[PDB]
């Protein structure tokens, strides 16, 4: 992933 | 009703880098 | 975007990252126009030729974003999409004529110095200022050249050319609710939207009351930055009536 993870709240 | 003002540029009263370049072409 | 530059911070506080999510990639951009509701290209979100047909849950919307990868911890906002509005006289079978979605947000967005809507226009707004030679910008995280990512998002400024110079420019159709722009060979500059920008907007400031007006939404172009090729823009304006209507219905 080139993208920085985001937090599992908005998955 | 405050649609298109920046809150750092128009709302402060500043302007960016180039927005003068539009200005000038609008003629 | 090729040959643009790095946006100010609090430029484009209406620029929207469509981001999808398994896989983790950019999508397209889109814009804010209030709390609730992003415009875009349909294409992004509806494309059968290349196998494109995004539901609400496939994809999130980032707004107040400058770094492209990065997770804006404390500036950027994440919102899940309600439900996506496809213009019913979409043409992807030929043209990309009227290339324009909405999407409504779950919850509203706070705004914020980072986070801000942008203008529509109105008929005297589109009068005044969609002329040949005024120019205006586009704004996207798309590729800095045609065949590489930006770090930031980027901003290049273009002037509107005459309609029959962008008719001559291309072998497709070109409908009443598109405009193109940018620069001709013999004037030298350069500059044009890329893969990724799709979506953002096309953004002029009325020198009238000062405000940011987003005139055009991120269409096509043949390859990016030509010689002799324009980028093709949704004319916003001519589609508000549609806009108007999916605001006030839903
Ligand atoms: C489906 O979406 C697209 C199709 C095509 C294409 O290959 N064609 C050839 C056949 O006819 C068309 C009208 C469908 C266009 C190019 C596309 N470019 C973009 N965005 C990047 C971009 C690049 C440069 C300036 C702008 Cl304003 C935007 O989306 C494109
Ligand atoms: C796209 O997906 C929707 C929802 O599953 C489906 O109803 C629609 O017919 C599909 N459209 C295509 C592939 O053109």
């Amino acid at each position: 992933g080139d993208f920085e993870e985001i937090p599992e709240e908005y998955l | 009703a405050d649609c298109g003002l920046r809150p750092l540029f128009e709302k402060k009263s500043l302007e960016d880098k180039t927005e003068r370049e539009l200005l000038e072409s609008y003629i | 975007i090729v040959e643009g530059s790095d946006a100010e911070i609090g430029m484009s506080p209406w620029q929207v990252m469509l981001f999808r999510k398994s896989p983790q990639e950019l999508l397209c951009g889109a814009s804010l126009i209030s709390d609730r509701w992003v415009l875009t290209a349909a294409h992004c979100l509806l494309y059968p030729p290349w196998d494109k047909n995004f539901t609400e849950n496939d994809l999130l919307v980032r707004i107040g974003k400058h770094s492209r990868t990065r997770y804006e911890r404390n500036i950027e906002k994440i919102s899940m999409l309600e439900k996506i509005y496809i213009h019913p006289r979409y043409n992807w079978r030929e043209n990309l004529d009227r290339d324009i979605a909405l999407m409504k947000l779950k919850k509203p967005v706070a705004f914020s110095d980072y986070i801000h809507p942008v203008c529509l226009p109105d008929r005297e707004t589109a009068a005044s200022l969609l002329q040949a030679g005024y120019k205006g910008r586009v704004t996207g995280w798309g590729n800095l050249k045609e065949t590489g990512q930006p770090s930031v998002l980027q901003v290049v400024n273009l002037p509107i050319v005459e309609r029959p110079v962008c008719k001559d420019s291309t072998r497709i159709r070109i409908t009443d609710n598109m405009f193109c722009a940018g620069y001709k060979p013999d004037e030298g500059k350069r500059g044009d939207a890329c893969e990724g920008d799709s979506g953002g907007p096309f953004v002029m400031k009325s020198p009238f009351n000062n405000r940011w007006y987003q005139m055009g939404i991120v269409s096509w172009g043949e390859g990016c930055d030509r010689d002799g090729k324009y980028g093709f823009y949704t004319h916003v304006f001519r589609l508000k009536k549609w806009i108007q209507k999916v605001i006030d219905q839903f």
